[PDB]
RNA sequence: CGCGGUAAUUCCAGCUCCAAUAGCGUAUAUUUAAGUUGUUGCAGUUAAAAAGCUCGUAGUUGGACCUUGGGCCGG
RNA sequence: GGGGCUCGAAGACGAUCAGAUACCGUCCUAGUCUCAACCAUAAACGAUGCCGACCAGGGAUCGGCGGAUGUUGCUUAUAGGACUCCGCCGGCACCUUAUGAGAAAUCAAAGUCUUUGGGUUCCGGGGGGAGUAUGGUCGCAAGGCUGAAACUUAAAGGAAUUGA
RNA sequence: AAAAGACUUCA
């Protein structure tokens, strides 16, 4: 069943909430993944790469496997999932649960025109983890997704067609290369426009407004 | 060595003491009796080991409030301390005596004030 | 050396920091730098202080921010003079796309991007305006 | 609070222009003076400046006036002083 | 935000602070609003409100008070 | 800076009663030579070593204070924080007094943070009655989305908490004065209240 | 630390720059003239002439007889190993036959579990060596 | 800068291998 | 390696102070980096006051004290002496 | 990089499959990748890497006042 | 040359050691010391170029200066000076956070380089070979300085983390 | 504290 627990989760499956751009605004920190589920049953899974791990451990050795899976629909969200468990099927099914609470919405935008409905990015912007930097780079429209396999499926959950995409640093880690990439679309929303410069009044905050029916 | 309580005594230890107070004792034997009403403990040696920890307890609870234990009577004590409020113990006398500083703040808001 | 870079680089960290101001001293291409935030309206105001006696000039900057967003997001300087690094009017490289613009010192004097484009007429970037 | 400049930057504390420099200073001045330094021997009082570093003596009484130090000078036993210049 | 075809484009205008000067992410889920309500006397008198944020940066920075402190003020 | 605007509830107005049990009660005694660039309070520095608080500056901030903490419609939402036993006095009765709940003695981690524990706490604003041993709260609150308003000394953070108190966190009956007051203040604008003191 | 920007100063980068060069490789080759002192002349293919069929160990884990013979370049003096590849093929080289070799992909140097064998058999007797093993065509009389 | 006993063992040998060969044995 | 923000171990804009020569082994010691120990103590005992006062002339005396800074190289401290390890945050005291 | 020490998806044949397709392998040179040549576009605390130090040239680089600033109409 | 007290490579002795040529013990020459001369190298280090501006709180201490009808001083009285202070220039550095950098350890610089271009200079540009070979240069000598390639080979190396 | 040295391949 759905059953909430928490006044976080009670806002959002009792209808109290329509959009998940409500839950970004308010900036309200999901833990549980049955609430971005309610909103939003359309997401879709693919679990990434399955890399081993290995411990020498006090008695016997105990060998972990990292999963990861990125859940989202196509359309501005990426999520990022990532367990360490000693069952392969476990860190899976974790992994999926982790990738739901870390949605956060990506902005697609136009470069130099206005075109006709945003597909790239607004602004040219970059995502660091490890030593590996990751560039989103103005592209013309049909150029594709100038990436690397990889990169391309983290692109198609993020909704954005073209880009180029270069990137400098050890490639060859696979754990560390995934996470670099996630970075950059979530960055977007760090770059000053004029566009976003306009100056907004403040929504209320869930708390105040549905004291009485939490 | 040997004697140290557990786990699984601490936590029914505190448990029976707290909704059987009146009834529960300092003495050994009736208290063994006790554990019997309470509880289905299927060998000798533990109804034994429980009776004797809990009266131990109940002669601390007597003689000073135990830190995880705490009785309808002992809360009641806590409370009427805790119902008391004038100041907080503050006086000092009627008008405080300042010492620079504020001295200058309180004659540009029109309070008179003893000084020292 | 010449200023110019000081001032933008001493700007973005100052952002970070959220003070209204740093105040420092100033001198003539690094005049040009804050008319041109003016027109752009990163400042609504700015004032020059003792320009007037002393043994330099300088300026105190009322600047925005302290509002809602940072209305400077970056600006980084792209080489000062005694350099041969050059563009044209067709040459254009460009950092943003075309949110920001790219500060020139063209013939006539310091404009912006698209106004000694137009004219046709090319110059050396001071600096990176996103 | 926030402060990096002053609420009033124009009227500062006269401690935070001790802080920066003479050169820095917002408005810059000679934080040294003119004085007038005063001695019962002489009719009238001799104008000197500050930081002396030549041992001054008054112009007609050989009285002395000051000795000289590593900044303003250290005035030497009984001797008055007004400071003032135009 | 327009298009060159009419329509009003680029959903969700996040969110975006005061007291802190830089975008309010979604990431940052540390983030908080206050809201302080215009009084008369006697009462609370919701429904004016002064609305503010403060980044997750800024509680980390130690400067998040003091720049709270600058724009706290009921009318500027 | 200081805020101005609004008209005045009643008693929160100041008073020559109100000042003299602040006073009285040494919450103007500031900490020695340290002293953090946010503190425009001092005024002369005192003699023997030490910083005494300008509290007419004090009851600006007090007076504001108020304001905030109902502004929420239901007036429990909001909790109060003492592992110090000199702040437990004064918790308790704060929450006597007011909606407020209590969470006296050790915070303890998770209470905050960590939704799916049962502990899970999601409060509109909290007081402390000093950051500095109630650093660890802080952190949770923080990322918690919770402000943390505090009775702060100049020794004890207020970096990274909105809303500083100039105070004398130290101990003796200051502690216990601040939250009276605060209580007396947010009770005045439609509450249990009545006129006087 | 960072680079030299100055109207001038454009000299000190470009000097310093063709020194860099000769740590990679590929520039190496050309500018020091390592290919004429690898055995090649800088050719595509080279011939020689079958002076022995040498049985070569291979290195370390690796245990087993790789079976090579050396050839002794017609246009140089130098005496250098080559692999003979596939099932046979010992056989189908034979002594003083012309021989086809070209380098293994490794651009020069050692292949490594081979020790100091620097190239690989194309073709014997000009047939194909691929052709002979896999019995799609048979080596020609003389 | 002078590095390690690499260079040190070298040093002793760089000057005493050239002197070998007029000593020979 | 570097986890210090004391760099090297005792040099602040000096390098090499002027030695010392340990007690126990003689080496060369700069003096910041020598370990010095207050061993200031008795000649006696604790036993052996009450024996010596009973037999002397003079009411305790004051009883003349022997006063040495003691000199390691690092390892002879380690023995026996103060440096037995310690826990990360108090290593900067 | 590795495999083959007798049930080798890495060999050798067959089968089947993949995949370019009148085209495909292989070698050498060369460009990209390689920001491994750093103009665009590098690194030097600890990974390759600040000269022991200072003076100091050829060489590069180098502050400000500086007939400039302002005002009016026309289109 | 003076000078050789002390200590002390090599050697020579005792244990230990299958060997022990060493640690360790004992004898002790050059030398250590000084002067006029050579020499040119060091973990000659902050393993961190020089210079300039900026970005962050706080307390010491070193130096000078300023302000106190402060203390001690008693200087005839004072000024000074030592002490306590606050302000402050320029320091050696620490402390705590680090906005930010970094691979991390850490770091108010290793920040202000992906926000990629402040001025100038030097150096590196896989590991070994090899810092040698060779030539030039220099040194009294030792040997230094300058400084390859053949050929080999897939990692050398760093920081942190988990085992043993 | 001085009595403590060696130790095959795939791995």
């Amino acid at each position: 069943k759905w059953v909430p627990v928490t006044k976080l989760g009670r806002l959002v499956k009792e209808g109290r909430f329509s959009k998940i751009e409500e839950i970004y605004l308010h900036s309200l920190p999901v833990k549980e993944h049955q609430i971005v589920e309610t909103l939003v049953p359309g997401l879709k899974d693919e679990v990434m790469k399955i890399t081993p791990v290995q411990k020498q451990t006090r008695a016997g050795q105990r060998t972990r496997f990292k999963a990861f899976v990125v859940v989202g629909d196509n359309n501005g969200h990426v999520g990022l999932g990532v367990k360490c468990a000693k069952e392969v099927a476990t860190a899976i099914r974790g992994a999926i649960i982790l990738a739901k609470l870390s949605v956060v919405p990506v902005r697609r935008g136009y470069w130099g025109n206005k075109i006709g409905q945003p597909h790239t990015v607004p602004c040219k912007v970059t995502g660091k983890c490890g030593s590996v930097t990751v560039r989103m780079v103005p592209a013309p429209r049909g150029s594709g997704i100038v990436a690397a396999r990889v990169p391309k499926k983290v692109l198609q959950f993020a909704g954005i067609e073209d880009v180029f995409t270069s990137s400098r640093g050890s490639t060859k880690t696979l754990g560390n290369f995934v996470k670099a990439t996630f970075d950059c679309l979530m960055k977007t929303y760090g770059f000053l426009t004029p566009d976003f410069w306009r100056d907004t009044k403040f929504v209320k905050s869930p708390f105040q407004e549905y004291t009485d029916l939490l | 060595m040997g004697r140290v309580r557990t786990k699984t005594v601490k936590k029914t230890s505190r448990q029976v003491i707290e909704k059987y107070y009146s009834r529960m004792t300092l003495d050994f034997h009736t208290n063994k009796k006790v554990l019997e009403e309470v509880s289905i403990l299927p060998s000798k040696r533990l109804r034994n080991k429980v009776a004797g920890f809990t009266t131990h307890l109940m002669r601390r609870i007597q003689r000073g409030p135990v830190r995880g234990i705490s009785l309808k009577l002992q809360e009641e004590e806590r409370e009427r301390r805790m119902d008391f409020v004038p100041e907080k113990s503050a006086l000092e006398v009627e008008e405080i005596r300042v010492d620079k500083e504020t001295m200058e703040m309180l004659a540009a808001l029109g309070m008179a004030d003893l000084p020292g | 050396m010449v200023r110019v870079s000081v001032l933008n680089d001493a700007l973005k960290t100052m952002y970070n920091a959220e003070k209204r101001g740093k105040r420092q001293v100033l001198i003539r291409p690094s005049s040009k730098v804050i008319i041109k935030f003016l027109i752009v309206m990163q400042k609504h105001g700015y004032i020059g202080e003792f320009e007037f006696v002393d043994d330099h000039r300088s300026g105190k900057i009322v600047v925005e921010l302290n509002g809602r967003l940072n209305k400077c997001g970056v600006i980084s300087p792209r080489f000062d003079v005694g350099v041969k690094e050059i563009e044209s009017w067709t040459a254009r490289l460009l950092p943003s796309r075309q949110f920001g613009y790219i500060v020139l010192t063209t013939s006539a004097g310091i404009m912006d991007h698209e106004e000694a484009r137009r004219k046709n007429v090319g110059g050396k970037v001071l600096g990176f305006f996103y | 609070m926030v402060l990096s400049n002053d609420i009033d930057l124009l009227n500062p504390p006269a401690e935070l222009e001790k802080l920066k420099h003479k050169k820095k200073r917002l408005v810059q001045s000679p934080n040294s003076f003119f004085m007038d330094v005063k001695c019962q021997g002489c009719f009238n009082i001799t104008t000197v400046f500050s930081h002396s570093q030549t041992v001054v003596v008054c112009p007609g009484c050989q009285t002395v006036l000051c000795q000289p130090t590593g900044g303003k000078a250290r005035l030497t036993e009984g001797c008055s002083f007004r400071r003032k210049g135009d | 935000m327009q298009n060159e075809e009419g329509q009003m484009v680029d959903l969700y205008v996040p969110r975006k602070c005061s007291a802190t000067n830089r975008i309010i992410t979604a990431k940052d889920h540390a983030s908080v609003q206050i809201n302080i309500g215009h009084v008369d006397e006697n009462g609370l008198y919701d429904g004016r409100f002064t609305t503010f944020a403060l980044s997750g940066f800024i509680r980390a920075q130690g400067d998040a008070d003091s720049a709270l402190d600058r724009l706290w003020q009921k009318r500027k | 800076m200081a805020a101005e605007g609004g008209a005045a509830a009643r008693a929160l107005s100041q008073r020559e009663q109100d000042i003299q049990m602040m006073l009285a009660a040494d919450v103007h005694l500031g900490t020695k030579n340290c002293d953090f660039q946010m503190e425009r309070y001092v005024y002369k520095r005192r003699t023997d070593g030490i910083y005494i608080i300008n509290l007419g500056k004090t009851w600006e901030k007090l007076q504001l204070a108020a304001r905030v903490i109902v502004a929420i419609e239901n007036p429990q939402d909001i909790i109060v924080q003492s592992a110090r036993p000199y702040g437990q006095r004064a918790v308790l009765k704060f929450a006597q007094y007011t909606g407020a709940h209590a969470i006296a003695g050790r915070h303890t981690p998770g209470t905050f943070t960590n939704q799916l524990q049962t502990s899970f706490s999601e409060p509109r604003l909290l007081i402390l009655t000093d950051p500095r041993t109630d650093h660890q709260p802080i952190k949770e609150s923080a990322l918690g989305n919770i402000p943390t308003i505090a009775f702060c000394d100049t020794d004890s953070p207020m970096r990274y908490v909105d809303i500083g108190i100039p105070a004398n966190n130290k101990g003796k009956q200051s502690i216990g004065c601040l939250f009276w007051l605060l209580a007396r203040m947010v009770l005045q604008m439609r509450g249990t209240i009545l006129p006087g003191h | 630390m960072g680079k030299t920007r100055g109207m001038g100063a454009g000299r000190k980068l470009k000097t310093h720059r063709r020194n860099q060069r000769w740590a990679d490789k590929a520039y190496k080759k050309s500018h020091l003239g390592n290919e004429w002192k690898k055995p090649f002349a800088g050719s595509s293919h080279a011939k020689g002439i079958v002076l022995e069929k040498i049985g070569i160990e291979a290195k370390q884990p690796n245990s087993a007889i790789r079976k090579c013979a050396r050839v002794q370049l017609v246009k140089n003096g130098k005496k250098i190993a080559a692999f003979v590849p596939n099932d046979g093929c010992l056989n189908f080289i034979e002594e003083n036959d012309e021989v086809l070799i070209a380098g293994f992909g490794r651009k020069g140097h050692a292949v490594g579990d081979i020790p100091g064998v620097r190239f690989k058999v194309v073709k014997v007797s000009g047939v194909s060596l691929l052709a002979l093993f896999k019995e799609k065509k048979e080596k020609p009389r003389s | 800068m002078r590095a390690k006993w690499k260079k040190k063992r070298m040093r002793r040998l760089k000057r005493k291998r050239r002197k070998m060969r007029q000593r020979s044995k | 390696t570097f986890k210090r923000r004391n760099g090297g171990r005792n040099k602040h804009g000096r390098g090499h102070v002027k030695y010392i020569r340990c007690s126990n082994c003689a080496k060369c010691c700069p003096k910041d980096k020598a370990i010095k120990r207050f061993q200031v103590r008795n000649i006696v005992e604790q036993a052996a006051i009450r024996d010596v006062q009973e037999a002397c002339v003079h009411d305790g005396y004051v009883l003349p004290k022997l006063y040495a800074k003691v000199h390691h190289c690092v390892s002879c401290a380690i023995h026996a002496h103060i440096v037995r390890v310690r826990s990360r945050e108090n290593r900067r005291d």
